[PDB]
RNA sequence: GCUUACGACCAUAUCACGUUGAAUGCACGCCAUCCCGUCCGAUCUGGCAAGUUAAGCAACGUUGAGUCCAGUUAGUACUUGGAUCGGAGACGGCCUGGGAAUCCUGGAUGUUGUAAGCU
RNA sequence: GUGAAAUCGCUGGAGUGGAACCGGAGACAGUUGAUUACGCCGACGGCGUUGGCUGCUCGUUCUAGCCCGACAGUGUUGCGUCUUGCUGGCGGUAGUGGGUUCGUGGCGGCUAGCGUACGUCGGUGUGAAAGUCGACG
RNA sequence: AUGAAAGUAAAGGUCAGUCUCGAAUUGGCCGACGUGGGAUCUGUGUGUGCAGCGCACCACGGCCCUGUGCGUGU
RNA sequence: AGAGGAACCUAUUCUCAAACUUUCAAUGGAUAUGAAGUUGCAGUUUCUUUAGUGAACUGUCAACGUGAAUGCGAGGUCCAAGUGGGCCAUUUUUGGUAAGCAGAACUGGCGCUGUGGGAUGAACCAAACGUGGAGUUAAGGUGCCUAACUUCUCGCUCAUGAGACCCCAUAAAAGGUGUUGGUUGAUAUUGACAGCAAUCAACUAGCCCUGAAAAUGGAUGGCGCUUAAGCGAGAGACCUAUACUCCGCCGUUGCGACAAGGUCGUAACGAGUAGGAAGGUCGUGGCGGUUGCGUUGAAGGCUGAGCGU
């Protein structure tokens, strides 16, 4: 409700209310486990995405 | 195959910088080095004694010995699947203090001081942790005297 | 590469600006009209064009707003002129094209399909410089102008009708002429 | 498919003594029960050392037992060892020692009993201290073997003091080239 | 029948298979290779400090 | 506002031409018995104080050359990763992120430490 | 003494279009089992689990059109700063009112595999034997 | 154990003295060295903490035997 | 290559460098990010200083209390096999006119490896494998071969064998008044060109055409396809892996329960040449012992009902 109210209030006077950038994300691995470079491979392992259709929550920063 | 002399391929690595040849300034010799300090290695071509090997140029090491005009440094070197802590005796001219450790020491000093001040003054213990830069927060942008400017792609012009 | 996927591309108005810094506490606000399949593509294309025009990229900039634009009156027919720039296999060209549609988004979708049909040009090689509504007397393409007649009339000469939900074989006689 | 490594999935372990000694197997059974039920790491240690191989149970010395008991507070504690307790000829005075062990040599047993001590077995320790209370756990020196002297950096490597495998000892047996600067070099 | 054929093809993979082992942490404790005069004075200093 | 001795950074400090320079000082300067060194008291060395800011040196001046900083060049050149992307190929663009350097334009022309002294 | 395999002849059955053999899945031939409750099988319902297809209904976001007012234009009917149409932005929204978006939404319909909170029932089998049923094949 | 060999051959820690203040000497106590880490054990608070004794083992040192270079004397 | 004062001087100018450079990225390399730390107090030194002046060390000294993200158990020793002909690909790159040629760099593969697709193929695209089932898909496809539409929308193309999908299985310089779009400059209702109401000219780029010749008869895979079953932009649905989700069973690994060299539970997992280990109430022949069968038929031989992966 507050987000919508602020947005509409800014629109009324012709300003721009910029909402806060998202802080959480969902990541899903969609590619297989073969023919992968070392750097993306280790990054996926660190994110715990070691299989197709594996999903995790990630704190965006 | 290549020859295996000490100074193979160091044509530019061991050269002086443009308009920086000549007499070596004396702060190099006035700097203080103590065992346990971290130093960057950057060969100075003007001094041919106590020169580090080209493999160690641009690496950081920890001092383990301090002689009259040189220091012993422990520098990590990768050899196949192990990292060897090699020991090298380098003269002061090829050495420079490393600021990375001093910054951390300053941060530790600041943390201890802040904790002590908070505890003495009865304040709650402060947050003394570095945190990654978080996504930007919500804010309002005003268009007063800043009206949006409508942009369009530009046509192709034959710039002969 | 960017593709004009989707029936009837959508239209978005994207407003953004370079993130203020100490030397520039207030920065100009830029606005663009984008035609894309969805708002993610709209934002990406906005940054593409804004980075082409001004020294700013997505990293140093931010999006103040992005809002879909809907045709005011989709119950009226209009003539749309499209100024575009595109890349051929050999060089760069500017084109002006005309379409008749009830929506500007529909006209731009027609433009993309027509460019693909007649010049084998993909969406990644087309820039829509401008789209506007032109008056009937201001059109300059025969295909469009031929429909600016109040007494327009024509039959459907050779109509081949497809049977939909019934057997392949029939004894019926097929007729292609309907007077 | 999942991106994992199976190289270290299996860990070699002993779930029972390799020995066919029925009494050793029974002791392993008893202390497996004790470790599982009491849940004491002391019992777990005793179980592991019961299942260990004789290489890892090197003989202990009566002198080491005496030193352990002569420490402040260890006078009335029970010394627990799964190594053989041997007699030391260099030890002149034997204090009162209470020891639970697998095997005690004749001389060590005689001296311990003469000095007023007591020797019990591991089954008797299970009854005296089911949780291992008032114990002093000891073992022999594991690295004090002749074989261990031959382990380490190769003999012909700088700063290496590894014992070589020589047929005999003398001036004619690997003492000339690479061992003295008079012949080529010395490491 | 040429048989020199040097290459570094499969060497990083072999090196990384068992990980790249970093040096230990006690390596900085040893006083090996330090100035002999400093070492002598350190021995004298340590041989005399009264325990209590 | 200055002078000297010793410096640190080592042209924003260099270079060219010119103006001015209170007081201390620096400097030029006079002499060559002695110490000392030379073909030569030119340099170096020693003993001095008649004379001079002429030069050195300092400050300042110049739409000055150089040096330094910034803008522009330019989100350009180049480039990480992606495509059963376009093209006969050479190559090219798109997606995802990094991102320069000349020409040209504008500005600045040493900062500062210890000791002693002038004002 | 026993008397294997390869190779070979006869009798009966069956296949037989420029190879033959072979794995998977059925069918046929054939072989084999079969004590009210219980076995061996099927069908229809219920429940659990994983589903597949398919409708209504509320709301949310961003937005209109219809309708009203003036202005500008014109692919314009009828008889010219005419009229009727039609379009464009702009200003209104009372009423009416669709698109778009999705919900820690609400109510349905059809139906599959696997298992058995479990029910309602059928085929068969309790000497032979025949038949029938079941499984292999 | 060590040296080619003649051969020689593995006890110090601490406290106090005398002193010709040294490359001296004496006497007690303890006796297989010191420190850090150490499963377990012990005590004591509240799964956890602190404290003590510390096995094996590791790290850093100290002494002792032998060969050898330097170098003294009593 | 000129210019201003034949050469010379001055300020310029066109084009360049693997063994030229003022300047200088992207990728890249290295180190640090606390308890093995920070503050003091209070001792040792024969080193160092004019000097407690420093440097270092020591203490059962005192206090403080874990100082980026994410993931995760870590470390040690010993014994030993096979290998020491490689090859391919994106990118960079040397020799060579080139090569399915020779030589290198990073990474990923094949070798050692099956599976869906590319008609076929060691390496290409998708995806890696216990044994079964249901559902959903990746790459690829849906006129018939062939499971899935002669499905829906807009164009372009007629070729006297058109074209038809990564690697990939060749095509260029140069041309066309074939047709379709665009760019620019003109003339035209004060009536444009042709003949006694739009037109002219030059360009440009899509498809098509010419350039385009080889030997057994032959290849978009084949048949065939022409508002396509071709070329380009798109939309619904649909088909299909040993992949993903769920369900059963076998085993391995980790952990756990139980008075057991055993049973059971639970979660995840299962590719494999050379090679290494483990289990084998798998099999064979002796010996020391033990358990039994046999002229009412042993060994051996031929072959139905079963058991075990």
């Amino acid at each position: 409700k507050e987000g919508l109210r602020l947005k509409r209030e800014a629109e009324a006077k012709g300003d721009f209310y910029v909402p806060a950038e998202h802080k959480v994300a969902f990541v899903v691995r969609i590619r297989g486990i073969n023919q992968l470079h070392p750097k993306p491979r280790k990054a996926l392992q660190i994110l715990r995405l070691r299989q197709i259709n594996n999903g995790v929550f990630v704190k965006l920063n | 195959t290549n020859s295996k002399g000490l100074r193979r391929g160091t044509r530019y690595m061991f050269a002086r910088d443009f308009r920086k040849h000549g007499v070596e300034h004396l702060s190099t010799y006035y700097t203080q080095y103590k065992r346990g300090d971290l130093v960057d290695i950057k060969t100075n071509g003007a001094f041919q004694k106590g020169m580090p090997f080209k493999a160690y140029h641009g690496r950081t090491g920890r001092i383990f010995n301090v002689t009259r005009g040189a220091v012993g440094i422990i520098v990590n070197k990768r050899v196949r699947g192990n990292i060897l802590p090699k020991r090298i005796n380098i003269r002061i001219e090829h050495i420079k203090p490393s600021k990375c450790r001093t910054d951390f020491l300053n941060r530790v000093k600041s943390n201890d001081e802040k904790r002590k001040a908070a505890k003495s003054a009865g304040q709650p213990v402060p947050a003394l942790k570095r945190l990654p830069v978080a996504p930007r927060g919500a804010h309002t942008v005003t268009t007063q005297n800043n009206e949006p400017e409508l942009l369009a792609p530009l046509r192709f012009e034959i710039v002969a | 590469p960017t593709k004009a996927l989707g029936e009837t591309l959508n239209e978005y108005v994207v407003v953004g600006r370079k993130i203020p810094t100490e030397k520039e506490p207030v920065t100009p606000i830029w606005k663009m009209q984008i035609f894309a399949t969805n708002h993610v593509i709209a934002k990406s294309r906005f940054w593409y064009f804004v980075s082409m025009l001004r020294r700013v990229k997505k990293a140093n900039g931010e999006i103040l707003s992005i809002k879909q634009v809907f045709e005011k009156n989709p119950g009226t027919v209009k003539n749309y002129g499209v100024w575009l720039k595109y890349d051929s296999r050999t060089g760069h060209h500017n084109m002006y094209r005309e379409y008749r549609d009830t929506t500007v988004a529909g006209a731009v979708t027609q433009c993309y399909r027509d460019m693909g049909a007649r010049h084998r040009a993909q969406a990644d090689r087309i820039h829509i410089l401008k789209v506007q509504t032109v008056k009937a007397e201001d059109t300059k393409r025969a295909g469009i102008k031929m429909f600016h007649d109040a007494k327009i009339r024509f039959p459907l000469p050779h109509r081949v009708t497809k049977r939909k939900n019934l057997s392949v074989f029939t004894t019926a006689r097929q007729n292609t002429h309907f007077a | 498919g999942i991106d994992i490594n199976h190289k270290h999935d299996r860990v070699a372990r002993r779930t029972a003594p390799k020995s066919e000694n029925p009494y050793l197997r029974l002791l392993s059974k008893l202390y497996a029960f004790l470790a599982r039920r009491t849940g004491e790491k002391f019992n777990a240690i005793v179980l592991k050392r019961l299942r260990m191989s004789r290489r890892n149970r090197q003989p202990l010395s009566l002198a080491k037992l005496a030193r352990a008991v002569q420490k402040a507070g260890n006078e009335n504690k029970t010394v627990v060892t799964l190594s053989t307790v041997t007699d030391d000829a260099r030890l002149y005075t034997v204090p009162k020692i209470s020891v639970a062990a697998l095997h005690v040599t004749e001389g060590a047993r005689a001296r311990i009993l003469a000095a007023g001590g007591e020797i019990i077995t591991l089954d008797q320790l299970a009854l005296k201290s089911p949780k291992g209370e008032n114990t002093v756990f000891l073992q022999g020196p594991r690295s004090a073997r002749e074989a261990e002297k031959h382990f380490g950096p190769a003999p012909g490597v700088p700063h290496s003091h590894t014992k070589p495998y020589v047929r005999s000892k003398g001036r004619k047996f690997e003492r000339a080239r690479g061992r003295r600067a008079s012949r080529a070099y010395k490491n | 029948a040429k048989s020199k054929n040097h290459t570094n093809h499969n060497q990083n993979k072999k090196a990384h298979r068992n990980g790249i082992t970093k040096p230990k942490k006690h390596i900085f404790l040893s006083m090996k290779g330090v100035d002999a005069k400093f070492i002598k004075n350190l021995r004298f200093s340590r041989k005399n400090n009264k325990r209590q």
